């Protein structure tokens, strides 16, 4: 129902971020969550994702440089990312997979 | 309700250049969003009703786009008789509300208004033709002198249902003619902050498009 | 002798019309939404339930042979309740049978005016009729000190002795005729109006309510049948001479077959329902997406 | 270019449609096609089943008991998506723009066929609409016979439409005698729009010594209904009680105007309408449009309308039927009140 994310900041390059997102309202626990993410002018593109079990999924430009994981204590999945590339600043959303619930507002980072 | 603030107030340019006037939306409302421009004493005249979709009779200049609650009209080159006032406006809602005004630099006529002292009554015809009154629908909004357009009230005579604003509630009212093709509206209780110029306007009652037609002006002085 | 299996059938409508009369009540009027469907079959189960629920006073009064120690007020109200379920379920399957009929056949009628104000104001109409026909036995009937057993009795024999015995055959011929011809008449013609009307019979066949009202029409009929015959045939012969021995032994059955009726419905809404036999054992909103072009 | 989106109550399964006004041409109609996105789990060793079912609810009980949800279905399509005919550019758009995860599933409606036409239900319900409604459902399931709960399943209401022909009608013409009272009657075109006027000639010419009093203009509406047996409705939806006479040995000549609307008709419970996501209002029913002699009984509801000129002699009446059809809509109909509330 209610999506809160956090997490943002003017870290350069290099740098390394700890994003979280808090989904009230939604009990997931089989549900797979995903990351998503728009860059500035352009449209929303999976960026990250984890299945429920043990299994979690990245794009393209992603393997080797961002990981997420997922708490169910607390309803609360987690996105770090290191090395940010120039051209990682984008708007970061929370959301299911299957993009079921109502999208909240997103973190502004840049780089 | 919803509000909206428009970046840029007051546009200084020349002819031959692209201007972008945004519009954001307090909720994230659909992409009924529509663009008005208003010449300096003349009613205010549809360019988009759709937020991307381009009227019959502008110029092709003319361009808009959405993203989430990011609307924008461009202009692909500022022509000499493009100096106006632009408004942008939803219609997801009753209380349809319009922007702030952006500053670059099938007839309707309105009967009656003039000075009333406050308290008093006045009534207002609008002559319609050219449509239906079945087949349209019909609004009233007003202009104070150096700001925006308000909504007042608007009745839909296919379903019979009359709106009217939270600042006019009770004290307004609104009817409509079949036979004369004419609509009413009286005022009761005049306070000191009714003087605006009152429009007419038409829009398709049918997949509401807009406020295609406008009137003159009858400038109200309380 | 069929005194102990009429009290066995006593027994077993009570025992079986109770909870299955309480939990009918409970989900066609507190639980599921108010529609005219099942308002009849609610108020069909609120007759059985008070038919019920004085049965215990005529089950006692028989189990004991014949002697009433209850006041004359409980001797009319057991047989006023009575007759009252026997009019009020039939007149209830009649108008059951008249709403499926235009429902189904000239739907544009029962498109307008099917609403659930008209079927407050028919079940209001419904009970008044039933009250005011079973009003009769409610003043008629009081008790007797007769060989030591206070029994009760239509008092027939009322002061004026010359319409005596007349009193009891317009009543009984009133009750016979209506109850039984009127509903049993329409509700045949309803049904055979139905069939060789409707098109491609087997829309009808296919696993609709229309067994539903079918099997309970069937067993009322059935149940109620053999006690109107009976009590016509002892009209008929009971001037001419008394023959007839079996008829004392007779109608004990049907009085009593006609009460298991009253309970028979819980049970065959079992049987014709396979998921209420399963249990008897034990949205979100539109969004929108943008997209590249 | 914006999408309509839904999701279940899981959370697992979103059907994703780019229209929900799929036009019926009168011997096409448009294909429904979209995009369910499914997670990787959740379909380790079952399938997606999208399911289209277009059924004639004639009553709002809706209880799965005794069989009395008065849902009976009229056609049943069934489509395996998620186990593997070119893909549309929608769907191509969608696949990318989701990932690969996203199965297209395509449905091909058979002509003459019903149209979205839903009955009016009155002030005093609180029920679902009775009519005509085609419903869209997608859930998880490798038996196709199981039951399928509500929260594990996506269900989205489509309406399916018929629009004025390019091409209008010939002018509608009608002409009876009485013993003569000759009663001619016409329209000025055959193609009429919602809210757009109507106007009838009523030229008549009288011979005979007995004098009319009193003529009656109404428009009317003919909802043929067939689910077990053929059966029509007929509804006014316009009424002119004109108190016009004609003398003997004279002619009259007059031109009425006449608008159907739904302020007036309102009280008119099973009054026909047109098809309805929510309970959101809409105008009245259009015509059907149906195939000239290679059309069959159409098992449904279909909207007829027609104006008939009642001369009261103290009557002699005759029919002008007409089209009311919306016109093409430039993107697409709302469905919905577009100033809600
Ligand atoms: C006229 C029929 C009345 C009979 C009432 C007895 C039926 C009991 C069924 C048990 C629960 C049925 C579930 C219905 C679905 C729901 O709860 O909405």
């Amino acid at each position: 129902v209610q999506l809160q994310e956090s997490g943002g900041g003017l870290v350069q390059a290099g740098g390394s971020l700890r994003l979280s997102c808090v989904v009230s309202g939604f009990f997931f626990d089989t549900v797979t969550m995903a990351w998503y993410r728009r860059a500035p002018g352009k449209h929303r593109e999976l960026v990250a994702s984890a299945t429920a079990g043990g299994t979690t999924t990245y794009a393209d430009s992603v393997k080797d440089r961002f990981t997420i994981s997922r708490d169910n204590a607390k309803n609360t999945v987690y996105l770090q990312m290191n090395s940010l590339k120039p051209e990682d600043t984008a708007v970061y959303y929370c959301n299911t997979f299957v993009r079921s619930l109502s999208w909240g507002q997103g973190t502004q980072v840049t780089v | 309700d919803i509000q909206m603030t428009q970046s840029p107030s007051s546009l200084s340019a020349s002819v031959g250049d692209r201007v972008t006037i945004t519009c954001r939306a307090s909720q994230s409302v659909s992409s009924a969003v529509a663009w008005y421009q208003q010449k300096p004493g003349k009613a205010p005249k549809l360019l988009i009703y759709s937020a991307s979709s381009l009227y019959s009779g502008v110029p092709s200049r003319f361009s808009g786009s959405r993203s989430g609650t990011d609307f924008t009209l461009t202009i692909s080159s500022l022509q000499p008789e493009d100096f106006a006032t632009y408004y942008c406006q939803q219609y997801k809602y009753v209380p349809v509300t319009f922007g702030q005004g952006t500053k670059v630099e099938v007839q309707l006529v309105e009967s009656g208004g003039g000075l009333v002292q406050p308290g008093g009554s006045l009534r207002l015809s609008c002559a319609a033709s050219g449509f239906n009154v079945y087949s349209s629908s019909i609004h009233w909004v007003r202009q104070a002198p150096g700001k925006g357009l308000e909504w007042v009230a608007s009745i839909s005579s296919y379903y019979g249902y009359t709106y009217y604003a939270d600042s006019v509630k009770g004290r307004f009212t609104i009817s409509a003619d079949t036979s004369k093709n004419t609509a009413y509206l009286q005022m009761n209780s005049l306070r000191a902050e009714d003087t605006a110029v009152y429009y007419c306007a038409r829009s398709r009652q049918f997949w509401y498009s807009g406020l295609d037609y406008w009137g003159q002006g009858t400038l109200v002085t309380v | 002798v069929v005194h102990w299996v009429s009290l066995v059938l006593y027994c077993l409508a009570f025992v079986l019309g109770i909870p299955g009369n309480a939990i009918v009540i409970w989900f066609t009027g507190f639980k599921w939404k108010k529609t005219v469907t099942t308002l009849w079959f609610l108020n069909l189960a609120i007759a059985d339930f008070i038919f019920l629920l004085f049965l215990p006073l005529y089950i006692s009064y028989v189990a004991m042979n014949f002697h009433w120690p209850f006041g004359i007020w409980l001797c009319k109200a057991n047989s006023f309740t009575a007759q009252l379920n026997m009019f009020a379920s039939v007149f209830f399957l009649t108008v059951i049978s008249l709403d499926h009929y235009i429902h189904l056949i000239h739907p544009c009628l029962s498109h307008r005016h099917r609403t659930l104000k008209n079927s407050l104001i028919v079940i209001i109409f419904i009970w008044l009729l039933a009250s005011l026909i079973g009003g009769p036995a409610l003043y008629f009937r009081d008790t007797v000190e007769f060989n030591n057993h206070t029994l009760c009795y239509n008092n027939f024999q009322k002061h004026d002795p010359d319409l005596t015995l007349i009193r009891h055959h317009v009543l009984t011929w009133v009750k016979f005729i209506i109850g039984y011809l009127f509903p049993l008449l329409t509700m045949s013609i309803c049904y055979l109006c139905l069939i060789f009307k409707v098109k491609k019979r087997s829309i009808l066949i296919s696993s609709r309510h229309f067994w539903t009202i079918l099997v309970v029409v069937v067993a009322f009929v059935v149940c109620w049948t053999p006690y109107h015959l009976f009590s016509i045939w002892e009209l008929t012969i009971h001037h001419n001479s008394y023959s007839h021995h079996v008829m004392q032994a007779g109608i004990p059955l049907s009085t009593g077959l006609a009460f298991l009726n009253s309970c028979l419905n819980p049970i065959l809404y079992v049987l014709i329902s396979k998921k209420f036999q399963a249990r008897f054992r034990s949205s979100c909103t539109t969004a929108s997406s943008s997209l590249a072009k | 270019t914006r999408v309509f989106k839904k999701a279940s109550p899981n959370g697992k399964l979103t059907v994703y449609l780019g229209k929900r006004d799929f036009v019926d041409h009168i011997d096409l109609v448009d294909p429904v096609d979209g995009v369910v996105l499914v997670d990787p789990e959740y379909l380790k060793e079952r399938r997606v089943y999208v399911t289209l079912t277009a059924a004639f609810r004639y009553g709002r009980e809706d209880l799965d008991v005794l069989g009395l949800t008065f849902r009976k279905d009229l056609f049943v399509a069934n489509v395996q998506s998620f186990p593997p005919k070119p893909l549309t550019r929608l769907q191509e758009r969608l696949i990318k723009k989701l990932g690969e995860h996203a199965y297209p599933f395509t449905f091909e409606i058979p002509p003459n066929l019903p149209s979205s036409v839903t009955l009016q239900p009155g002030p005093e319900d609180t029920g679902k609409a009775i009519g005509v409604d085609y419903e869209v459902k997608a859930f998880v399931a490798e038996n196709l016979e199981e039951k399928i709960h509500k929260r594990n399943s996506v269900r989205l209401v489509i309406e399916k439409v018929q629009y004025a022909p390019e091409r209008p009608g010939p002018q509608p013409t009608a002409e009876t005698t009485r013993q003569p009272l000759h009663l001619e009657a016409s329209l000025d075109k055959e193609i009429y729009y919602h809210g757009e006027p109507i106007s009838v000639n009523v030229h008549v010419t009288n011979n005979t010594n007995k004098t009319v009093k009193k003529i009656k203009i109404s428009v009317r509406q003919y909802a043929d209904i067939v689910l077990f047996n053929t059966a029509q409705c007929k509804v006014p939806v316009a009424m002119e009680e004109a108190d016009d006479t004609v003398a003997p040995s004279s002619t009259f000549s007059k031109v009425y105007t006449l608008t159907p609307f739904l302020a007036n008709n309102r009280e008119k419970r099973g009054l026909a309408l047109d098809g309805k996501l929510k309970h959101e209002d809409t105008n009245l029913a259009s015509s059907t449009l149906l195939r000239e002699g290679a059309n069959r009984e159409i098992l449904g509801i279909i909207v007829s309308y027609k104006v008939k000129v009642k001369l009261v002699v103290s009557d002699v009446a005759v029919e002008l039927p007409f089209t009311l059809m919306h016109p093409k809509p430039k993107e697409e109909p709302p469905h919905r009140e577009v100033p809600e509330n």
